[PDB]
RNA sequence: CGACUCUUAGCGGUGGAUCACUCGGCUCGUGCGUCGAUGAAGAACGCAGCUAGCUGCGAGAAUUAAUGUGAAUUGCAGGUUGAUCAUCGACACUUCGAACGCACUUGCGGCCCCGGGUUCCUCCCGGGGCUACGCCUGUCUGAGCGUCGCU
RNA sequence: CUGCUUCUGGGUCGGGGUUUCGUACGUAGCAGAGCAGCUGCUGCGAUCUAUUGAAAGUCAGCCCUCGACACAAGGGUUUGU
RNA sequence: CCAAGCGUUGGAUUGUUCACCCACUAAUAGGGAACGUGAGCUGGGUUUAGACCGUCGUGAGACAGGUUAGUUUUACCCUACU
RNA sequence: UGACUCUCUUAAGGUAGCCAAAUGCCUCGUCAUCUAAUUAGUGACGCGCAUGAAUGGAUGAACGAGAUUCCCACUGUCCCUACCUACUAUCCAGCGAAACCACAGCCAAGGGAACGGGCUUGGCGGAAUCAGCGGGGAAAGAAGACCCUGUUGAGCUUGACUC
RNA sequence: CCGCCGCAGGUGCAGAUCUUGGUGGUAGUAGCAAAUAUUCAAACGAGAACUUUGAAGGCCGAAGUGGAGAAGGGUUCCAUGUGAACAGCAGUUGAACAUGGGUCAGUCGGUCCUGAGAGAUGGGCGAGCGCCGUUCCGAAGGGACGGGCGAUGGCCUCCGUUGCCCUCAGCCGAUCGAAAGGGAGUCGGGUUCAGAUCCCCGAAUCCGGAGUGGCGGAGAUGGGCGCCGCGAGGCGUCCAGUGCGGUAACGCGACCGAUCCCGGAGAAGCCGGCGGGAGCCCCGGGGAGAGUUCUCUUUUCUUUGUGAAGGGCAGGGCGCCCUGGAAUGGGUUCGCCCCGAGAGAGGGGCCCGUGCCUUGGAAAGCGUCGCGGUUCCGGCGGCGUCCGGUGAGCUCUCGCUGGCCCUUGAAAAUCCGGGGGAGAGGGUGUAAAUCUCGCGCCGGGCCGUACCCAUAUCCGCAGCAGGUCUCCAAGGUGAACAGCCUCUGGCAUGUUGGAACAAUGUAGGUAAGGGAAGUCGGCAAGCCGGAUCCGUAACUUCGGGAUAAGGAUUGGCUCUAAGGGCUGGCAGCCGACUUAGAACUGGUGCGGACCAGGGGAAUCCGACUGUUUAAUUAAAACAAAGCAUCGCGAAGGCCCGCGGCGGGUGUUG
RNA sequence: UUAGGACCCGAAAGAUGGUGAACUAUGCCUGGGCAGGGCGAAGCCAGAGGAAACUCUGGUGGAGGUCCGUAGCGGUCCUGACGUGCGAAUCGGUCGUCCGACCUGGGUAUAGGGGCGAAAGACUAAUCGAACCAUCUAGUAGCUGGUUCCCUCCAAAGUUUCCC
RNA sequence: AAAUACCGGCACGAGACCGAUAGUCAACAAGUACCGUAAGGGAAAGUUGAAAAGAACUUUGAAGAGAGAGUUCAAGAGGGCG
């Protein structure tokens, strides 16, 4: 809700910064196997737990 | 016609969440969250159905701010007991304490003939 | 003549079989046989010039010191008196956790000691160290018409 | 199922005819329960009467125009004993 | 007897097929087609779960014995027909 | 018929009442009523298969999305259907599933696991389709919830057996 | 990679409603049909039925499709770019994607408190992890006023921080438990692309603190005496001073005081009637700007500010107080109710004032009309922001008063007043201790704060016709928060368009004559329906039945009469709505839409109201009052637990 | 031929230890909420008629598990719509109740042979005549279904006796 | 003490074992994504080439997509590509 706890707001803060795509210099590496970010987490589709 | 919202998070019509209509210098009506209606002290006697005189009827944690004279009347049992039940107990204190002496003097004058 | 439909073949699709590979398993065998109040396992949240994950690490944070090694790291920039790698013995190691001041809100203190607000001066501010339970040995302090003792 | 120039043909609009409803708005009145306001003239008044079988709609799948107004000899795809 | 061309109905009570009856009629004949016909309907009756009564059973329960409430799904395929 | 009387069964023998009732097998009970006609309803009648007194009997205003019968009014429920309207269906641009499916898909009889799309014997048979439609495919659905069997269970019961 | 000779096996598939993956026919088919609706130009752009802007037409119609929140979501917020995928048509659009941005508090919440409850310790139990238990089988207090003996800081001044020990202490359970209970104190205007009671500006306010207290005022500067001097004043002494006024209710700005004790506030339900004050609506004018003006309209529409905290005044309230003594009883309400326990009448007192006036404050806001800085602006200016009336109006709020209960409607933190009077203070002064009085100084940490809050940010796998807690609530019609229509605000028809107008549907209608003949059955539909005036049966538990049944009436217009305030049996002025009677009048139409009971005679069952099988059964079932049994006097009845000096009924009898 | 998972797939079950009252059932705690009308209980007032006892009359008042009826809460009939749905229970019309045995949000208590139940074996997270999760477990099955190369040679039984 | 046990742990060695539907659930960012309130349930997914030499340039298109050109033994290997 609007009314959050510091532990929950910290939990949500982490799950925002994990929800960004790959840098496009990562796929130019030598032992590169990553196409896209498989763990991208949309807010309609998957509801984050809690 | 002006329909206007709650200003706090509390979206329920509880005794805490009570408002009044207030026209601002912006020429608009907005909710000011009213204080509760304080009660004057009821008598310490316990036969007076009404509440005391000369004491401010105000919410009880405000009493720190109030001057001494706003919280009592200048009398014996001031702001604690009503004038009626004090002056009936000035009588009751007296006429009992007299009646003690009436049986005190009779005690020796009921003994002394034996 | 057709279109359409079927069969076969050529080619092209759809699809991912087959084969060939294999820094993975599985199984047997061997040597060792080591966690923790000096804060474990586990969890949380951070940490990269450009970084989401994985891995790595802890406000010294994809590491510090020392040692060995001897010129890289590398996706892209940028900057031998030891680059970098392994090794790892020195140091450091945020929050929760047996989890320890009391609560689990990151909510409240208690006490001692430092530095600002000063002009030890009591509030205030920051810092620092203690402040859990059960228990052993001793220590201190008082308890009892406990058993006595002497005055 | 039809139409797309006999110097004519369909279309559209107009007008007729037909027909549906029932008398339009404005205007006028010594019509109107009255009431208000001015000393009989003047407001308000549903309604009524006249103008007024008036007004309005009427082929979109009604009928006749010969009156305006354009438009109409074009495009596309195929077909041989 | 040749004979199925053509008709064979409207209703009261009944869930009823059956039956009885009123009234008409030329006549109110009998049947079949998965006891025609539920992706045609209806769901009155039977035949779930709820309930009541009677008899039966110590009881749970039983009862072609009454009673009441009770989800009726799909065609756009192929044929047939239109 | 049996107020009266005796007897039997381990106790009493259904009293007041109510009834073919939500309770009556026979049964569409018999009589009256309602109708032109009533296996319905109501009112009676009780030898009541198998009614009955807190396993409560009888009643009863008010009440009821409870179950019934009748009357008035109103009506397309019907005689007997018709028209209109809106959204569909329909056709089109764009998008675009599913169930189901041995192969499949025209009949008559025959025989056959005794009701065939295929077999036999006759009828016959003409591309590709559209909108409908419910005759058939013993159509789809879901390893019959009926029934029976299993030395398969579970819920419940008790005077089963063992605790 | 394989032949031959041996060796070994997880060694050969069409099936198992086989397992996993892939692809067909059906099929460019079903479908994209819930809540009335779109249309015209233009813009950007490769591209428009869908975007945006404008104009039109509509809808939601204040119990909303509106403006805000709580749960939950967690970046969905905002801007800019993108058009691959996704948004079941499309897209220049988006809650998609990609880059950046965004949540500011002593005052709003959390924090604090306790509620039902949860739960350590001691104790008990238990093979044991543990369980029970929460005041019970407990040495359960680490606090303060006083006194020597000492250490200390400032001229150790005499006091602060203490050390050692005397005297005082119960209130009885650690801790947890509410973002809706309790709970001190912040408001106005402006500002952002997205944040404001949080930022900026301006007004306050609360709490805590102060070490030699920063100053004032209070305390608290009196009364007798013996001298000079026209007189005042004078110089000395005694004693006094923890404030004053009012008959009172109680008032004045302070007005000493401890352990202790008492009390109050916090802190009490639902409902009815009536009143006071706001907000809104309404009525009559005046401005300012618009809209209409073919005609009529002194027109219709919009707009016409003043916060918190002070102070004063209304106006409410009083179960406060004095006079006096009341019957011929009187005062008084809508109802009541009140009185020799003190009424009427008179005179005061208190409390609340959210109203008004005033500081705030016009400087700001808004309305307008006009000038600049082209843009950098809380830009500089001018005019106004007015005068009143109504009310069973609606909403909130305050008060008074009654009803209701075999119902009696929270606790604690925190805060205050009193009762006592142990102490304390100074000896006429530079007076003291002391002050709940006026000002002054400093400080207020931590966490949450964006947005959606529902026919698209939540939960039902989805932008799912489901579900999901509240606040505000305009005008007309009307009994109405009904329905219908409109304003403010919102929207684009609910995941698509176009063209037709077949059958069959689905959702609305209407039907001549008959009228239930249909059918299991009046199922569905239809009739009836509002108000006023008459009239109303059986039965009845006398309450009902009952809007029984059955009639008459209803529009528009135009009058008549009746019902009231207010100033000096009558004049003067202001009425605000309703009722009745009447005339006239239409093609008998009038509750014109909307809203809105078919009725009667019986039977069966259950008294009734209530509850029930979420998702096939709303019933006659269940419950229920009433009635009647049965147990039990506590070492008990009934019941729970593995256990216990265990637990429920039981804060019981 | 056996015992073992024992050729492969398959029960209904049983036991053990855990997770659930975000739905719903019930108790508790603390909050919120409910137009406008009809009927007119006691109390009360005045008047009338009578000798009191008293009997009336018209007002007043505003009672009730009272009635019509909105929101709310429910869910009757159409056995309507829908039935590869908007929806693993919805839609529409018509309906029940709407001051109380009322509706409702948080908080809180009760947990699986247990809970709670105005009682329907109802409800206990789309699960209820014994929830769900993991394990014992590859449980057992006289019962179904399947049981994969070729050629060659031989080739049946459905009867006897005994058997829960 | 020793002989003895050791499907966990830390190192190793090996195999008539499996070869990406196999072998661990997991050869990969696997106890990961996702699901459930929770207990728990629990995946799919290896291969460009020797070397990116990963297709400069020109051209049609709004772009996605092509047409020539080019790289390579090979695009008949064109960034889910033996």
């Amino acid at each position: 809700s609007s009314h959050k706890t510091f532990r929950i707001k910290r939990f949500l803060a982490k799950k925002q910064k994990q929800n960004r795509p790959i840098p496009q210099w990562i796929w130019m590496k030598t032992g590169n196997k990553i196409r896209y970010n498989s763990k991208r987490r949309h807010w309609r589709r998957t509801k984050l737990g809690l | 016609v002006q329909r206007l919202t709650y200003r706090r998070r509390l979206s329920y019509n509880t005794a805490s969440n009570k408002t009044r209509l207030s026209r601002t210098p912006g020429n608009r009506i907005v909710y000011l969250y009213t204080k509760k209606v304080g009660k004057a002290p009821k008598s310490a006697c316990g036969v007076c159905p009404g509440r005391l005189r000369g004491v401010r009827a105000v919410r009880p944690k405000v009493l720190m701010r109030l001057s001494k004279t706003k919280k009592h009347v200048s009398r014996a049992y001031g702001g604690s007991m009503c004038a009626k039940c004090v002056r009936d107990r000035i009588k009751r204190a007296f006429l009992i304490e007299e009646q003690k002496i009436v049986v005190k003097v009779l005690k020796a004058q009921a003994q002394s003939q034996k």
